[PDB]
């Protein structure tokens, strides 16, 4: 079972540049190497075959170079429709293995997120549920912390994230953070603040409201 | 049939294993059997092997005096004898078994065809 | 009269596994000791009968099969295998009485750059039957438009190079194999 | 021109069966390689079944023994029977052509397989209310898809009119086992009195439509 360890991780550039994309086996595969392209929501695609053949009908920007341990895709002259997540997939030995994959993402100037609460509704209380919710809205880098405090105590283990993927136009990220509790929980708090931190931020911007007004 | 490996774990510098390779599924009297290591981050390395004639051949330098490999047929089992073991030793070690000819013994890795799946030797200091 | 052998394991050169080669072996007196008692085989594989015993047996006649595969293929060459060599290239029966040899050809067979002379079948619509040697180069047809003898989509060479090169990992290495398929004239000492 | 479709994915228990099909065009299937390539939610590529042109078959070591990979050159078909499911089977199944058994020349769109003892359930949908606040001239409304399995839906605003600053989230595993997700959108508040805003909610593994007007408080 040969492992394929993809380098980078994430490769963040801006079009027209070049990106270099690394596959590194735990064996030899000689040159029995192939290289996929993954949109969001689509299938791969074959890009390059035997380390660094073309398949029918991919542009000339991309190509495969290495051998035996170490193979590289070259994506020269970037453009929008080519940032997208690539597989390497060694055929040298069975079982045939791919990479984890190297996601490429457009940089582009830091934009600071606009943030925004909603409590829960009353449709949703009556059910004996609430869902809080926090909008971190058009912002890049990707990376940004989420903090909630509930009557300023910080509070832990009772949310999850969620991330849009890069958005094609402007390139920006959305994110939303979701604290669930139940009613009776609820409706023991009164302040519920979502705090944000980016690098887009002079200093951390809190959203909050007060429960029952 | 399967190898699975045994005896192998945390040691002392100086310190002293002993390996068993048990094999399953298949007898092992034509087949000559190997020990491998694979330290951390590099590829496989024959340590030492026993051959259906029973000779050995030891293919590390640093462990000829120390390491003595064991057939038992009867039981079916091969055992590595490891002594003054050393920090240099630690790694996963692997068995393999090839049926070949009496006297053939293999230094390497992909000419075996059974393998087994490893057990982990560490040596403080 | 002593069994040709030598002619077998030790010729310059071997035949490709698609068109792999056979010789008959009659009226000789035949020392599988002298093979079995080496350190020669990394494989020496016997169905039917035991390398201990195979001086003092005496078979109607003995053909050696020869061709050179890479490592990691030479366990399809067993009854019961099934894989591109075994299924498209040379195929034993599932009754098999005889032994299969072989041995690393690394020092002989692999090319700085790459030996591209010996190839193996890569594409077939029916599997071989046993003992079946298929020699042909049609272009095979994958689509319903038919190819008219030139390669393109759909429409591909059947046989493939190995590439040996003395530098690949000992698993994509060429090696060669001898299969021994066994009144009567071919017997021991 | 090749052409793969996959169907058949859906909803199982653990220990349940599914038949994946994949319809192809551009080639035969009966004398071409083909394979089943898995992808297992926010992960990588896993090779499952491979079946060769003369029609020898291949399995991965986690599906050896469950899975059959067939072939139908009348139909056009390749079939992925799968039985005794186990959880780390879910993921999205995709049918391939393979070249020689050494890589995936042509990729279908991918069928999704969850395997699960979590029962249907269809999303509750809550408003997420503009607050009298918002910040910039603009406001944020959307809609919380909580609580419902298996996955997908599909939210969409005004039926398909408003779609400039639609985010709909991804979905989330929370840890009952059901799926909960947001859609929102930035409007002017200029248009919080005179523009409706309702979103369209649809999840078919459970047959539920909701259409829920969002407005201030
Ligand atoms: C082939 O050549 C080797 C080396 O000269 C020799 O020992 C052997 O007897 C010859 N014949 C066979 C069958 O190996």
């Amino acid at each position: 079972e040969i492992v394929l360890t993809q380098s980078p991780g994430t490769l963040s550039l801006s079009p027209g540049e070049r990106a270099t994309l690394s596959c590194r086996a735990s064996q030899s595969v000689s040159s029995y190497l192939a290289w996929y392209q993954q949109k969001p929501g689509q299938a791969p695609r074959l890009l390059i075959y035997g380390a660094s053949s073309r398949a029918t009908g991919i542009p000339d920007r991309f190509s495969g170079s290495g051998s035996g341990t170490d193979f590289t895709l070259t994506i020269s002259r970037l453009e929008p429709e080519d940032f997208a997540v690539y597989y390497c997939q060694q055929y040298g030995s069975s079982p045939r293995t791919f990479g984890q994959g190297t996601k490429l993402e457009i940089k582009r100037t830091v934009a600071a997120p606009s943030v925004f609460i909603f409590p829960p509704s009353d449709e949703q209380l009556k059910s004996g549920t609430a869902s809080v919710v926090c909008l971190l809205n058009n912002f890049y880098p990707r990376e940004a912390k989420v903090q909630w405090k509930v009557d300023n105590a910080l509070q832990s283990g009772n949310s999850q994230e969620s991330v849009t993927e890069q958005d094609s136009k402007d390139s920006t990220y959305s994110l939303s953070s979701t604290l669930t509790l139940s009613k009776a929980d609820y409706e023991k708090h009164k302040v519920y603040a979502c705090e944000v931190t980016h690098q887009g931020l002079s200093s951390p911007v809190t959203k909050s409201f007060n429960r029952g007004e | 049939v399967q190898l699975v490996e045994s005896g192998g774990g945390l040691v002392q510098p100086g310190g002293s294993l002993r390996l068993s390779c048990a094999a399953s599924g298949f007898t092992l009297d034509y087949y000559a059997i190997g020990w491998f290591r694979q330290a951390p981050g590099k590829e496989r390395e024959g340590v030492s092997c026993i051959s259906s004639s029973g000779d050995s051949t030891h293919y590390v330098d640093s462990v000829k005096g120390r390491f003595t490999i064991s057939r038992d047929n009867a039981k079916n089992t091969v055992y590595l004898q490891m002594n003054s073991l050393k920090p240099e030793d630690t790694a996963v070690y692997y068995c393999a078994a090839q049926s070949g000819s009496y006297y053939w013994c293999g230094s390497d890795w992909h000419e075996y065809d059974y393998r087994g799946q490893g057990t982990q030797v560490t040596v403080s200091s | 009269n002593l069994c040709p052998f030598g002619e077998v394991f030790n010729a310059t050169r071997f035949a490709s596994v698609y068109a792999w080669n056979r010789k008959r072996i009659s009226n000789c007196v035949a020392d599988y000791s002298v093979l079995y008692n080496s350190a020669s085989f990394s494989t020496f594989k016997c169905y039917g009968v035991s390398p201990t015993k195979l001086n003092d047996l005496c078979f109607t006649n003995v053909y050696a099969d020869s061709f050179v595969i890479r490592g990691d293929e030479v366990r399809q060459i067993a009854p019961g295998q099934t894989g591109k060599i075994a299924d498209y290239n040379y195929k034993l029966p599932d009754d098999f009485t005889g032994c299969v040899i072989a041995w690393n050809s690394n020092n002989l067979d692999s090319k700085v750059g790459g030996n591209y002379n010996y190839l193996y079948r890569l594409f077939r619509k029916s599997n071989l039957k046993p003992f079946e040697r298929d020699i042909s180069t049609e272009i095979y047809q994958a689509g319903s438009t038919p190819c008219n003898g030139v390669e393109g989509f759909n429409c591909y060479f059947p046989l493939q190079s190995y590439g040996f090169q003395p530098t690949n990992g000992v698993g994509y290495q060429p090696y060669r194999v001898v299969v021994l398929s066994f009144p009567a004239t071919v017997c021991g000492p | 021109q090749v052409q793969l479709v996959e169907s058949g994915g859906g909803l199982i228990q653990p220990g349940g069966s599914l038949r994946l099909s994949c319809a192809a065009s551009g080639f035969t299937v009966s004398s071409n390689y083909m394979s089943w390539v898995r992808q297992a939610p926010g992960k990588g590529l896993e090779w499952v079944s491979v079946i060769y042109s003369g029609g020898s078959t291949f399995y991965a070591d986690s599906v050896k023994g469950r899975f059959t990979i067939s072939r139908d050159n009348s139909k056009s078909t390749l079939y992925l029977q799968m039985n005794s499911l186990r959880v780390e089977d879910t993921a999205v199944y995709y049918c391939a052509r393979d070249f020689g058994d050494f890589y995936f020349d042509y990729w279908g769109q991918g069928t999704l397989v969850t395997v699960s003892s979590a029962s249907t359930k269809g999303p509750s949908v809550f408003p997420l209310a503009p607050s009298s606040k918002t910040s910039g001239g603009t406001a944020a409304l959307g809609c919380l898809v909580k609580d419902y399995f298996p996955e997908p839906v599909t939210v969409s605003w005004n039926s398909g009119a408003l779609t400039s600053g639609v985010h709909t989230f991804p979905a989330v595993l929370q840890s009952s086992g059901l799926y909960s997700l947001s859609s929102v959108v930035t409007v002017p508040s200029s248009s919080l009195g005179t523009q409706t805003y309702i979103c369209n909610v649809n999840h078919k593994p459970s047959n539920t439509k909701v259409d829920k007007k969002v407005e201030p408080k």
